[PDB]
């Protein structure tokens, strides 16, 4: 177990060959050796005999304490699962690296002595935040930006797959990127191309759900956010509306808007602290970019402003290129007509009409989709 | 040539490490055990000596003593009140009133005195590790640098130049400005080379969600840095802990101010806080309490203004002394075009200008790629710009 | 199992036997609400609703291969919305009840609270118990309902992967509710309920004289038209 | 399966060698013009190698190898012409046509006779056609001929020269890096005679390429960081003239030679010297290549540089000696003075601070031997001109109060003050020296061979040390003279002051800690000649050690002096020849082991490191042998520092599982003392794995072996995050781990590491990887703390100021004649690189950019750009002269 890191010659040259014969020579020169101890002091089976000697002195009863403190000479304060609590010691065999002040322990059933440690089972917090598969579809779902798709790379997929490009420049990637436009134009949707192409864990959390119901429970959530983030490797926090911490009001919040600023001091501090941050990429997406602080979108904590427009009537006809692309589509229709119905219909206008002319055709069990489906469509979907 | 026997000479030698590992113990993938042979000084010795004659001696603590006796008086965590006694083993001298001590769970008599309790939540915010911002990155405000070091430092540093000619050096300092101007970070270089306790506070995390919950956790961090000699606390974005006292009709934010008067009472007033030094550094400071503005608390008031033209020529020469650049470009014509910028800004400018060069191939960039930088930071992201309402500070 | 009883001895704290099978905390849950149980056969006069209700509840489950051969995604989320008293919790529940869906509704109380989790600093907890009772189906009330709907609604668009859970919100007065839950992709399908005609007050008056005593020669038809349409409760 | 059809190949070569023996006999024509469309098309069809699936070469064998059985042999009248159409065509698919026993017969189709000019139809194609199989060659072809009959018949003859242009065809067709293929063609090919093919191939490498060398340079170097002893003395040897014949870059001659001088021959690099002073051309190179040779890797150079023109050029030689030097002084004096570095620091001592509310009170610790752990308040803060004037008032009063032994350390801390110093050193130990004591003038005059350390010039041959040893009929006035000039001229070979220090030994006078420690003086001289240093050593050790059966202070101390003498050869002839010469009983053969591995320092020769376990793995050893196991495990202390990293992964997955994990002895006691020795590096691999062992004391055992274990695991220099480990075990340390006996100890553990903030490289590997010895001022201490008794009277001499080879940190220094540029430098995690495409990327930790004097640090290879072109040494070496040369616009 990380034995020897060297492979560098990747040929077949005699180095690596000399270099594995003289780990073989360290090898059972260690096996010869540990191989006279049990020839000349037998003893015990080692196998069990110690085990057994450590199981028989920790009884069966295991109660499962908590630590809060550690006096280094193998005895610390431990507490009970009552409340009161002693003050034992600690054993030979309880391997002193894994003692975190609030760690499940087990201790003994008579001198309350510590035993051993337990692995923690965590958490109903993190597996809600933390997405586990990938979601959807490439980059080719998505057609017609092309142009901030680049941009997006630039910030978190090319520092992560390719790290050499910025130390020949000398320099550090941009550090936060935000994606604002109106509603609707796949802002959403790009963050889920991320999702599938990084090898970094994603983290996701709307903004709406930040604002909590006690005081300071807010800030407090913020905290053990970056928390968690950074406790696991390169990562990407994903921040979805959050101009919804602003907006609205809600009289679950018993601060009012004196406890929403709180929560964004310490959001605010958590981007651009004076702690060591680590390998955490921010995105963040919003359809009300004038409504937010300007202390959070500085430069320093938001690097990258992404604009979405509203899709052009050339790549309007690539997206019902997209989202027709495996439906049996009838020869009827004439997709131009369906781009200037409205003058200014979103990218998720587009497969709003596509799903509903869909969902007609299954009313008459049908299996090609005809033009009137597109018709009585858009009266379906625009107009109300 | 010898493709194969280079491969599986090297396999079984890789395998014949962990054949025989297994027989030596390290196996047996635990739920909490140790290394095997790791653990065999406890192994028959200590097992049988620090179990069996060692006791459990459950932890308690003690009201008051009395008059012509020991008679100590203690308490327990839910349970009752006993009246106990020492060991031989421990002199009455330190069992001094409000301690916590060890023990016996038969006789209920006094073993060891204990370390008073530390409310682990205060313990986290010792920052024990020191950053790596040198005074050398914070060019451009030098003269606010020296009237901030001689506080901070040189009474620590050099307790003899102020004693000597009998002045108490000043105790509390602030530091405030437009954010991205350097607020955070020159308190960086402080905590780099300092050597005295550096407690960090951040002012969001004073809130609490009982009631007067928080004033206490103000207490307990001005009690373990009395008990130390020299002490550093940092206080950030104060704006939060809290503005002014303004009650009107139903009490509304009454109970963030309870934790701002707790603070203030801890540093005027009332057999002080000694040596101990604070330094708040704050975002927009006419919201703060005239009461907390009053010097004897925060005597030094330094500005951090944008920087005027030297100052922001120095600072690109900071952020781009470490970067692959066309030697022959000026930065004297690009702090002419970045008037009233952050030092923020400047960094975002250097690393915008190295990404162009990654954009088509090259490896080094040049003066027009400062420009297509400026033009996209400065003047098409100028919607945002952070700063014309908060020089103002509102 | 995890989360089983046993019995277990008190000197040495042996296992002894497995003791069998509580509750499920989403059992309680339902236990506490009570919600009135329902079926096609209470349904009063609402014929053109229940086929555009199972179009787009009933028709994923039992053949999900039929969307596939349209290549259209399968729809998530149902708004239904008339006057107060219509019958918009007893379809929802019906159909739940005929295709062996786990109706859940949530409605953000606190004696609920305890089964979800200790605090729940999200909503999205709730999932843990829906995804284990994976065909399940989520249900609520008439502006708190409508902030958890978006949080719902943001989770089961791509990030969830396991299928087969769906929402329902029930309200009326569309005309209020929020925009960002008026964007033309995140409602599949609004269905309003109507107040009755005198042809469905008089068939709602049906199922309901079935357990009552009657006397011989009614005319129900008069006694119909003597209400001019004032809902189905 | 698309079969048949354009089976052309499978049909008409399945004829016409099946008709070759119809017609052969009977149809002249046909033997050779359809031999010769076998032999064309068979060629034609395998140069592309891109088809490697041939038609013929997997197909015609399958009747082809029956029929070339009775083709070639059953012939026998084979004429001139037909056997170059035969073994042309029947030697190309022979290494795929037999199976794994081809190795005894690819002659029974090539040696009958080598058709021409075999790479004729080997130009194209790079190994499939012959290429691999002629690596087949030399495996086990030639390995059996050419183990005791080289000198041979055809098998060697042509050989050579086949040999010859197949190393040329590697760097002939496409110059990839298949160009170190060929030391793996030369080495393979006869092993231990490698400079009868080196020869071949190194007049052919001198008209092979002058850009072609530095990367088959480095190949082989990576071959010579480990080898067999005959194989590490040939390869060597052939790596000298490559930069002299075919480069003439010539200014890694000194540092890279040093690798030479010991193994092959002391005059070898002696004749190497002279390539040097050859080579005058003119003074960048000529400066550069002589800054190492006075206090880098060796001294004693200076008299071979007075010849007839002594104007500047070989007025060098002074320079050489202390100017640079002084230079090295001019570091502390004007470079780290700036930097951070005031008069007193001091305040670690005040970094000791916090105990007194970490639970409850304090004024407590009143114990007199923590002020001799007070002395280094002062004296490890004050390296590199850490000067005091009365702030040595500790040191003063302290003189004055008690402890004997403590008057000869604060007296001995001075030396440690005024360090690499000659200029005013002597004039500030005679403001403490008078005072007529045996204890403070002994350890002041001891400090005098301190300071003076790399000096060698004129400050006392005869003069204050030898006044001082005369006047001895007593304590350390005997002792304490012998310690300072053998420490002073340690880098010095001269004969005349061993030689008044020989009587020393040659006194028997019952003195016994004087003895001791003569032995240790004497073998930091020289370690080479003067085997009659041998003789004297070991008649006291027979005429006292024989006549008495006690105390390590003979066996910690006198063969000690002895491995010294002959350090740093493979040879195994000095095995041969002390291990014989006290042939007597087991405590004293002792030192069977101390010469045998004293002189196996770094290589590779693990056939003795088998031998240096297997005769005394453990045996149970009813106290007896336990300090000889115990030194037998410190002579594997050695030997795993430098095979750059190879060995230090495997000594640290052996020694925490063999000794301290499973061992009785050994291990509790003494087998932590490799990682004191291993690093001081820093690395958590280790440096978690040894406070496992420590924070658990295990207070059951003399406890002083693992308290031992806690002062020389604070060993590490370049000083890290590692306060916490110990200031925490300090805190411990205070009540429990009783200052009795160890607040001298935790706090010299403490103030070990900040000795000053720089001045740290004491770690034996200079350029690359070359020694520095450096080990002769080092190896007297980890031998010293075994184990006890040492802590209060004798060690004192030793553990303060046993290793002073610090040679210091940095390598930012510009040196241009007037001293004006400063750098463009940009430091790094150290390189990868082994055989890569072209360009090579060195290093990879580019975020650090720096231009003047700072640090060194653990892994690190530092490189610039500006196009300053860096000409002078490329390899590294820390005083470049740094030229310039912008012909790139
Ligand atoms: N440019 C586009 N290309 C392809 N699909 C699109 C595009 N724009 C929108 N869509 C479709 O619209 C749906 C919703 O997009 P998305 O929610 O990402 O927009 P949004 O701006 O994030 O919405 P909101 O503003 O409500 O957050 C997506 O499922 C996607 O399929
Ligand atoms: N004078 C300066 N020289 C170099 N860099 C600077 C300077 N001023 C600011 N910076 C840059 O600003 C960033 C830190 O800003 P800082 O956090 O101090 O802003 P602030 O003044 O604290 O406002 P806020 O409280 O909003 O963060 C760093 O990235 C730093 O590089
Ligand atoms: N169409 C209907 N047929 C039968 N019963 C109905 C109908 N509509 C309402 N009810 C009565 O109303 C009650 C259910 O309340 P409901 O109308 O579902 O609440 P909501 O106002 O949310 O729709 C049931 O007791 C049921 O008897
Ligand atoms: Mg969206
Ligand atoms: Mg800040």
């Amino acid at each position: 177990a990380s034995k020897l890191p060297l492979v560098t010659p990747h040929t077949q040259c005699r180095l690596k060959l000399l270099k594995l014969e003289r780990i073989k020579d360290y090898l059972l020169m260690e096996e010869e050796f540990i191989r006279n101890q049990e020839q000349m002091k037998p003893l015990e089976e080692k196998q069990e005999e110690e085990r057994s000697k450590v199981d028989d002195l920790r009884g069966t009863p295991m109660s499962v304490g908590t630590l809060e403190e550690i006096i280094d000479d193998n005895h610390a304060i431990v507490s009970t699962s009552v409340g009161s609590e002693h003050y034992v010691s600690i054993l030979s065999f309880v391997d002193k690296d894994l003692l975190e002040p609030g760690c499940s322990v087990l201790l003994n059933h008579k001198v309350h002595a510590v035993i051993g440690v337990l692995m923690d089972d965590t958490d109903p917090l993190v597996t809600v935040m933390k997405v586990e598969k990938a979601p959807q579809e490439t980059y080719a779902d998505i057609g017609g930006l092309d142009n901030q798709i680049q941009e997006i790379k630039e910030s978190v997929e090319l520092p992560l797959t390719h790290p050499e490009y910025y130390e020949e420049m000398g320099i550090k990637p941009p550090k936060g990127v935000i994606l604002y436009g109106p509603p609707g134009t796949g802002k959403t949707l790009l963050a889920k191309a991320v999702a599938n192409q990084t090898s970094a864990t994603f983290l996701r959390v709307v903004g709406s759900e930040l604002i909590q119901k006690y005081l300071g429970d807010g800030p407090k959530l913020v905290r053990e956010l970056f928390r968690v983030a950074e406790e696991h490797a390169p990562s990407i926090v994903f921040i979805d509306e959050i101009d919804a911490i602003g907006t609205k009001r809600y009289d679950s919040n018993s601060g009012g808007e004196r406890e929403i600023q709180r929560t964004m001091l310490e959001l605010l501090n958590q981007l651009d602290g004076f702690d060591s941050r680590g390998d955490v990429k921010v995105i963040m997406a919003t359809n009300r970019i004038e409504t937010l602080d300007p202390a959070l979108i500085r430069p320093g904590r938001i690097d990258r402003k992404i604009e979405f427009p509203l899709p052009d009537e050339k790549t309007k006809k690539r997206i019902f290129q997209i989202h027709t692309s495996r439906m049996t589509l009838a020869d009827d229709v004439t997709l131009d007509d369906l781009i200037m119905a409205k003058d200014d219909l979103s990218g998720a206008d587009i497969k709003a009409i596509c799903t509903e002319a869909g969902l007609m055709a299954l009313r008459e069990r049908r299996m090609k989709v005809t033009n009137e489906d597109f018709k009585k469509s858009k009266e379906n979907v625009l107009y109300k | 040539t010898y493709s194969r026997q280079i491969k599986q000479v090297e396999d079984d030698i890789q395998q014949l490490l962990k054949k025989i590992n297994e027989l030596t113990g390290i196996k047996e993938s635990d739920t909490g055990l140790a290394p095997p042979a790791l653990w065999d000084l406890a192994a028959d010795k200590q097992t049988l000596q620090s179990e069996q004659p060692l006791q459990v001696a459950r932890c308690t603590k003690i009201i008051n003593a009395d008059s012509e006796d020991p008679k100590y008086i203690i308490n327990v965590k839910q349970f009752a009140k006993f009246v106990v006694d020492l060991s031989d083993q421990v002199a009455p001298t330190d069992i001094e009133e409000g301690m916590r001590v060890g023990v016996d769970r038969n006789k209920y008599q006094i073993h060891i005195p204990l370390p008073p309790k530390i409310d682990p939540t205060v313990t986290m915010m010792q920052v024990e590790e020191k950053p790596d911002v040198t005074y050398s990155d914070v060019g451009g405000c030098k003269e606010q640098i020296e009237k901030l070091r001689e506080v901070v430092e040189t009474p620590l540093l050099h307790p003899e130049r102020f004693v000597n000619l009998g002045i108490e050096p000043p105790k509390g300092v602030l530091l405030f400005g437009p954010p991205g101007t350097g607020k955070t970070l020159c308190a960086r270089a402080v905590a780099n080379r300092t050597d005295a306790c550096f407690i960090r506070v951040i002012g969001s995390e004073l809130v609490q969600k009982y009631v007067g919950e928080g004033a206490r956790m103000v207490r307990e961090l001005f009690e373990m840095a009395r008990t130390k000699k020299a002490c550093l606390i940092f206080f950030d974005e104060i704006d939060a802990i809290g503005g002014a006292r303004f009650d009107d009709g139903a009490g509304g934010d009454n109970e963030v101010q309870r934790t701002m008067l707790e603070l203030i009472n801890q540093l005027d007033g009332f057999d002080p806080r000694g040596n101990i030094k604070v330094l708040m550094a704050t975002n927009r400071p006419d919201t703060l309490d005239p009461a907390l503005m009053r010097p004897g608390r925060l005597d030094r008031k330094i500005e951090f203004s944008l920087p005027d033209l030297e100052g922001r020529t120095h600072i690109f020469k900071i952020h781009a002394r470490s970067m692959s650049v066309e030697r022959d470009i000026r930065f004297e014509l690009l702090a002419r075009l970045c008037p009233n910028s952050t030092g923020a800004e400047i960094r975002s400018v250097c690393t915008e200008a190295g990404m162009f060069a990654i954009r088509a191939r090259r490896k080094i960039a040049t003066e027009k790629d400062f420009l297509e930088a400026v033009n996209k930071v400065i003047k098409s992201y100028a919607k945002f710009s952070a700063t014309p309402r908060y020089m103002t500070y509102n | 199992t995890p989360n089983c009883r046993v019995a277990l001895r008190n000197d040495s704290y042996t296992l002894h036997k497995i003791l069998p099978n509580k509750v499920d905390p989403l059992v309680s849950l339902m236990m506490v609400e009570k919600v009135p149980d329902s079926t096609y056969e209470m349904i009063g006069g609402l014929d053109k609703q229940i086929k555009e209700i199972k179009e787009v509840i009933e028709l994923p489950v039992k053949h999900p291969e039929l969307f596939e051969a349209l290549g259209i995604a399968q729809p998530k989320g149902v708004l239904l919305y008339g006057p107060p008293g219509t019958g918009k919790t007893l379809l929802a529940r019906a159909v739940a009840h005929h295709t062996d869906c786990t109706f859940i509704r949530v409605s953000g109380s606190e004696l609920v609270q305890k089964f979800i989790g200790e605090g729940a600093r999200m909503v999205r907890e709730l999932f843990v118990m829906a995804r284990e009772h994976a065909p399940s189906i989520i249900f609520m009330d008439e502006s708190e309902v409508q902030r958890t709907m978006l949080e719902l609604l943001n989770q089961l668009d791509g990030f969830e992967a396991t299928k087969n859970i769906k929402v329902i919100m029930a309200t009326n007065r569309i005309d209020i509710l929020d925009s960002a839950l008026l964007r033309p992709g995140r409602i599949d399908r609004k269905i309003e309920f109507p107040p009755p005609n005198e042809e469905a007050r008089l068939d709602i008056l049906k199922i309901h004289s079935r357990k009552m005593n009657l006397t011989r020669g009614i005319n129900l038809r008069k006694i119909a038209e003597l209400m001019p349409g004032a809902s189905g409760a | 399966m698309e079969e048949g059809g354009r089976d052309k190949a499978p049909v008409q070569p399945q004829q016409s060698p099946a008709a070759a023996p119809g017609g052969t006999d009977e149809k002249p024509s046909g033997k050779e013009r359809r031999d010769a469309g076998d032999k064309d098309k068979e060629q034609e069809l395998s140069e592309e190698d891109k088809q490697l699936q041939d038609e013929l070469e997997m197909l015609v064998e399958r009747l082809g190898e029956k029929d070339t059985s009775l083709y070639r042999p059953a012939l026998e009248e084979l004429r001139r012409q037909i056997r170059s159409s035969t073994t042309s065509m029947t030697s190309v698919p022979k290494p795929l046509k037999f199976l794994r026993p081809h190795y005894g017969k690819l002659k029974e189709i090539y040696e009958n006779m080598a058709p021409g000019e075999n790479k004729r139809f080997a130009a194209d194609i790079i190994s499939v056609l012959a290429m691999t199989m002629s690596g087949e060659r030399e495996c086990l072809k030639y390995r059996l001929v050419g183990s005791q009959e080289e000198l041979a018949s055809w098998g060697h003859e042509y050989v050579r020269h086949l040999a010859g242009e197949v190393a040329k065809e590697w760097q002939e067709l496409d110059d990839a890096e298949k160009v170190q293929r060929e030391p793996l063609l030369t080495l393979v090919k006869e092993i231990v005679p490698y400079n009868m093919a080196h020869n071949a191939e190194h007049e052919a490498c001198d008209l092979l390429m002058e850009i072609e060398q530095v990367d088959m340079l480095e190949k082989d170097i990576d071959e010579n960081a480990y080898a067999k002893v005959c194989l590490y003395l040939t390869s060597c040897v052939n790596y000298v003239p490559e930069p002299e014949n075919s480069a003439l870059l010539r200014c890694a001659l000194g540092v890279f030679r040093k690798f030479s001088r010991f193994p092959e021959a002391l005059r070898l690099a002696l004749m190497l010297n002279d390539m040097e002073l050859v080579e005058d051309i003119f003074t960048s190179c000529k400066d550069v290549v002589v800054q190492k040779q006075m206090a880098f890797m060796l001294g004693r150079h200076g008299v071979f540089l007075e010849l007839s023109e002594d104007v500047e050029e070989y007025e060098d030689l002074t320079e050489i000696m202390s100017n640079v030097q002084l230079n090295s002084n001019f570091l502390a004096l004007a470079r780290e003075l700036d930097i951070m570095e005031p008069k007193v620091p001091d305040d670690i001592y005040k970094t000791h601070l916090e105990n007194n509310r970490f639970g409850g009170s304090g004024s407590q610790v009143d114990s007199a031997r923590m002020n001799l752990a007070s002395s280094f308040v002062n004296g490890f803060v004050n390296a590199a001109f850490g000067q005091d004037k009365l702030l040595t008032d500790d040191g003063n009063k302290w003189l004055y109060k008690n402890k004997d032994h403590g008057m000869l350390s604060a007296a001995a801390s001075l030396g440690m003050i005024l360090l690499w110093d000659v200029d005013g050193g002597l004039t500030q130990i005679d403001k403490y020296l008078y005072s007529s004591e045996d204890y403070i003038k002994s350890g002041a005059l001891l400090a005098c061979g301190i300071v003076n350390s790399g000096v060698r010039n004129e400050c006392d041959p005869a003069l204050a040390l030898l006044s001082d040893y005369v006047l001895h009929n007593s304590n350390t006035m005997r002792l304490g003279s012998i310690f300072g000039l053998g420490l002073a001229y340690a880098g010095s070979n001269r004969e005349d002051v061993l030689t008044l220090l020989l009587p020393v030994m040659g006194d028997s006078k019952s003195s016994m800690e004087v003895a001791g420690v003569t032995a240790l003086a004497c073998g930091m001289i020289a370690v080479g000649s003067c085997n009659g240093d041998v003789t004297s050593t070991i008649l006291q050790t027979i005429m006292e050690k024989s006549e008495t059966e006690l105390k390590d202070t003979y066996a910690r101390w006198l063969p000690l002096g002895l491995g010294l003498n002959h350090l740093g050869k493979g040879e195994a002839i000095e095995a041969i020849l002390a291990a014989l010469e006290v042939v007597s009983e087991p405590f004293r053969s002792f030192a069977n082991t101390l010469v045998d591995v004293c002189a196996y320092a770094g290589s590779g020769n693990v056939l003795k490191v088998q031998q240096l376990l297997h005769i005394c793995s453990e045996h149970f050893d009813s106290k007896e042998k336990e300090e000889d196991k115990d030194k037998k495990e410190k002579k594997d202390k050695d030997k795993k520092e430098a095979p750059a990293d190879m060995g230090a992964h495997q000594g640290v997955a052996v020694l925490g599982i063999a000794l301290i994990a499973m061992g009785e002895e050994i291990g509790a006691e003494m087998a932590l003392r490799t990682f004191g020795h291993l690093l001081r590096y820093g690395e958590p691999t280790l440096r978690r794995a040894v406070p496992l062992a420590l924070a658990l004391i295990s207070v059951s055992n003399p406890r002083l072996n693992i308290l031992d274990t806690l002062s020389k695991f604070s060993h590490d220099a370049d000083p890290e995050v590692s306060y916490n480990s110990i200031f925490a075990m300090g805190m411990v340390g205070s009540g429990t781990n009783n200052a009795r006996l160890a607040a001298m100890l935790r706090q010299l553990a403490q103030y070990h590491a900040k000795d000053p903030n720089n001045l740290f490289m004491v770690r034996l590997a200079q350029g690359l990887t070359h020694l520095g010895k450096g080990t002769l001022t080092l190896c007297p201490y980890h031998s010293d703390r075994q184990l006890m008794s040492q802590v209060a009277v004798a060690g004192l001499l030793t553990v303060l100021v046993s290793f002073l080879d610090v040679r210091n940190i940095i390598l930012g220094k510009s040196h241009y004649v007037l001293y004006g540029l400063v750098a463009a430098m940009q430091p790094r995690m150290l390189v990868t690189f082994d055989e890569e495409l072209r360009p090579l990327p060195v290093s990879v930790r580019v975020g650090q950019a720096v231009d003047v004097v700072g640090q060194a640090g653990k892994p690190k290879t530092i490189t610039g750009f500006q196009t300053h072109t860096t000409p002078v040494l490329l390899a590294h070496g820390e005083r470049a002269e740094l030229a310039t040369e912008e012909f790139l616009p």
